[PDB]
């Protein structure tokens, strides 16, 4: 596989079209909120 | 200034009726669940 | 009457990061008002 480009790509371009991924997440804005409250009670000025 | 201040001083007595409709209430003020007295600092701020 | 407000309240209202610029504001008020000349440059000195 490794000499030749056009059989690596072919090869690497099929192994990653399997790859199924399915994540859970809070609620963005929940999170970007609680998180967000944390620092304003904290920080003395503006925290970038 | 020293007048308006020291009218201010000889008045603060009057405070006390913010103590009286409190205290006006104190049964209800204790005798529930939702009161505490203790300050449980690890409470995430973002509760608050 | 933030000096009095802190009599109608226990520490538990306020943001323990506020509490703490009000002990600054007054040791300000105090360095700034009510000390001499000589104690003021005496603190400044000792890097106090």
């Amino acid at each position: 596989v490794y000499m030749s480009p056009l059989a690596l790509n072919n090869l690497a371009s099929r192994l990653l079209r399997k790859i199924s991924l399915h994540l859970v997440m809070q609620m963005v804005t929940a999170v970007q909120q609680d998180l967000g409250e944390v620092v304003s009670v904290s920080s003395n000025v503006t925290n970038p | 200034n020293t007048a308006l201040l020291s009218r201010f001083l000889d008045a603060t007595p009057n405070l006390l009726g913010i103590y009286e409709a409190i205290l006006a209430n104190t049964y209800a003020n204790a005798v529930n669940v939702y009161c505490d007295s203790v300050y449980r600092a690890d409470i995430p701020i973002e509760w608050k | 009457c933030l000096m009095l407000f802190q009599a109608l309240i226990p520490p538990s209202a306020l943001t323990a990061r506020q509490r703490l610029d009000i002990n600054n504001r007054f040791a300000y008020f105090l360095i700034k008002c009510h000390a001499t000349q000589a104690t003021t440059a005496r603190l400044v000195a000792n890097q106090v």
